[PDB]
């Protein structure tokens, strides 16, 4: 029962509010987290004028343990290339084998291999020390 | 009262060894 | 005289030879009860009775099917060929699935398969989950009736995505096909703390996230064990994923259910039994008494509770229904992954992924008192697993325990290894070839391997009865001896039936029948042809 801490971004809901008109449609950097779960990093300059920071976490970007999830409604997913539906690095901690941390040998490899085969993902790495998974989207 | 629990647990306790001894019972089939 | 592998009646201008006559996944194209089989050949399901087929090509002289004898022609609504036909307990209802879709089939009266019937013939199909089982969504991987379901009406559907939907249909009701009585996500329940978070799905999300369970927890079967089984074993569903993972959900039971008269109270005496052991036992952990409380729990609400009294469906009797227990939850703690102890090393990649899972429950205290779990991988490799151990019902603790920093990790769960070996040749084997598990008619300790390089039986009779005989020992001594002689035993007896030749044709999975008059046989079939090889006839 991995613990689910706090959703956050970057920068902060303050700090985007603080932004003018044309700052708010194209935020660098913009990052959404969750503590002891993982984050969403966007590589591209996200427009920010038509979303709801109070209304971010849990309703367009969830993030639950072992799982990432960015416009969870296909419905109400913008075109590619609008609003969050942009490339992205996402991290996910405790996405080691179901076995457990203490999977090595040929399953540790194993599961290594099935990582990397995930449809409309780009491997960048897994690191069994801590058991992150970090992978590239294009869109969601 | 019930014993027969402990005498359960203690015959697959040894089922269980007794597998071990002979090792992983695998048979796999060749070619010819 | 060509070499068929099939009787004359069955084969070629015989009207039996219609049924069979004219993409990865299982192909499970066969159903029965009684004599009668039905058989899916792409959208269209061709009933017919085996007797009266034989009995036309016995007393022979020398479109829709209504001009042939004992046998119809059942066209569906269907959008894609037919993977899956289900019977129902009661063998009135028709699970049909296609790689995403399922559709019900309320099974015609008999009286249509014979010449004479005038009457039109229309059989009702019932959408199941018309927004949930869909293209759009995950793909449909296994239909299983609940052993305890009333009038055999409850249904149990798992998607790849590991999602477990539990149906409790009527005719009467069409919202019933509509939508579940229960939705599990087994990805949210696995990663949970808590009995009472958020455990199921939701309408709106439609869009696919990102997960390593994408293939960690890919199903690729799902079973009840096998009924006339006791303690918790008919409320246990066992799941099989394609990463090589087994699971077990206990107690998973409909909103109502329908014991058999020996099943509650032998399940409250196991239960006080265990009350009493944690209770009893000063080096009880607190983890160890939780579990036997919840069950207590989960008992209370029976007996405090007056059995309904309702009709049968099929029948001519009236039975218990009770409803579901609502504490200490409805959604049981997911069981796994499973530790196979002494398993094989070094196993093959084709070799650790499974295809099927085949469960053979524990029986009262004929057969072995330990639930049988028979795990198929893509090689065809079989390994048959014991519980030692004992699957019994659990559930993820209250909010009101407070985690211990001194508390031991929970220790995953275990099956024993018995045995493990091949069905098939190295050069038999597909890289993605779905072999399938199928029960056999006479015995739940013997059952057949289905694959398009042929078949297989397999029995654990009477290896079963040895150790359940050692397990009932009146001798003082001698265990670990006779133990020994046992584990030195070949145990399972396995024999291939048939083989396929140069043709990579998938088999319907195996259908065991054992009838009076046409005897006892096994029916699968190619894309064309029939197969249909008897082991005792009259």
């Amino acid at each position: 029962g991995p613990h689910m801490g706090a959703y956050w971004m970057s920068p902060t809901a303050d700090d985007i509010r603080a932004m003018n008109r044309m700052q708010r449609q194209r935020v660098v950097g913009f990052t959404v987290g969750r503590e002891n779960v993982g984050s969403v990093q966007f590589k591209v300059p996200v427009d920010l004028s038509n979303i709801n920071l109070d209304d971010l976490f849990g309703t367009i970007v969830i993030l639950e343990p072992r799982s990432a999830t960015v416009y969870p409604n296909a419905a109400k997913k913008p075109p590619m290339g609008k609003g969050l539906n942009v490339p992205a690095l996402i991290s996910l901690e405790h996405s080691w084998p179901r076995g457990g941390p203490t999977i090595k040998g040929r399953r540790l490899e194993r599961h290594i291999e099935r990582l990397k085969s995930i449809p409309d993902t780009t491997f960048e790495s897994y690191d069994p020390e801590t058991g992150v998974w970090a992978f590239s989207v294009e869109h969601f | 009262l019930r014993a027969r629990e402990a005498k359960r647990k203690a015959t697959l306790r040894m089922l269980r060894e007794s597998l071990a001894r002979v090792g992983p019972n695998v048979v796999r089939l060749r070619d010819d | 005289k060509i070499k068929s592998f099939a009787p004359a009646w069955l084969n070629e201008p015989a009207p039996g030879h219609k049924l069979f006559a004219p993409k990865p996944g299982p192909r499970r194209t066969i159903a029965r009860r009684g004599t009668e089989i039905f058989v899916a050949c792409g959208k269209q399901i061709r009933w017919g009775d085996l007797a009266q087929l034989k009995e036309s090509w016995e007393s022979r002289p020398s479109d829709d099917g209504a001009a042939t004898a004992g046998y119809r022609i059942i066209k569906t609504p269907v959008a894609d060929d037919i993977r899956q036909l289900v019977m129902s307990p009661n063998q009135d209802f028709l699970a049909v699935l296609t790689s995403h879709t399922v559709h019900i089939c309320i099974l015609p009266d008999s009286s249509h398969l014979h010449i004479q019937d005038t009457t039109p013939f229309k059989p009702k199909f019932w959408t199941l989950g018309p927004t949930t089982h869909v293209t759009s969504r995950s793909a449909v991987v296994s239909a299983v009736w609940h052993p305890l379901g009333v009038n055999g009406h409850a249904l149990v559907t798992v998607t790849e995505d590991a999602i477990v939907r539990v149906w409790e249909l009527s005719t009467a009701d069409r919202w019933t096909f509509d939508a579940p009585t229960l939705a599990i996500d087994l990805k949210k329940l696995a990663d949970a703390t808590y009995l009472d978070q958020d455990f199921g799905v939701s309408t709106s999300a439609t869009n696919k996230g990102f997960s390593p369970d994408a293939f960690d927890m890919e199903v690729a079967a799902a079973c009840f064990p096998t009924r006339d089984s006791g303690g918790w074993a008919p409320m246990t569903l066992w799941l099989a994923m394609t990463s090589g993972d087994v699971y077990a959900l206990c107690p998973l039971l409909p909103q109502r259910w329908t014991p058999p008269p020996t099943l509650i109270p032998s399940l409250s005496a196991s239960i006080v039994a265990k009350v009493a052991a944690a209770e009893d036992n000063p080096e009880s952990t607190p983890e160890e008494r939780l579990v036997a409380q919840q069950q207590l729990e989960w008992m209370s609400e029976i007996d405090n509770q007056e059995p309904k009294l309702v009709e049968e469906a099929t029948g001519e009797a009236t039975i218990e229904v009770y409803t579901r227990p609502s504490r200490p939850g409805l959604v049981p703690k997911l069981q796994g992954p499973f530790d196979f102890d002494l398993n094989p090393e070094d196993e093959q990649d084709d070799e650790v992924e499974l295809k099927d899972i085949y469960v053979i429950g524990e029986k009262p205290r004929n057969g072995l008192s330990l639930n049988i779990i028979c795990l198929l991988s893509t090689s065809g490799q079989v390994k048959i697993c014991l519980d030692i151990d004992g699957v019994e019902a659990q559930w993820l603790p209250p909010r009101s325990k407070n985690k211990r920093l001194f508390a031991p990790p929970p220790e995953p769960p275990s099956l024993l290894t018995f045995q493990t070996f091949d069905t098939l040749k190295p050069a038999e084997v597909t890289p993605d070839g779905w072999p399938m598990f199928s029960e056999d008619a006479t015995s739940p300790y013997s059952f057949y391997v289905t694959h398009p390089a042929g078949i297989t039986y397999i029995s654990l009779t009477p290896w079963v009865f040895r150790l359940e005989s050692e397990l009932q020992s009146d001798s003082e001594a001698g265990t670990e001896f006779r133990i020994d002689l046992l584990a030195k035993g070949q145990g399972s007896e396995r024999d291939r039936i048939f083989t396929q030749t140069r043709t990579q044709s998938p088999l319907a999975a195996a259908t065991s029948i054992d009838d009076p008059d046409l005897g006892y046989f096994i029916l699968s079939a190619t894309q064309t042809d029939p197969i249909a090889l008897f082991f005792e006839t009259p």
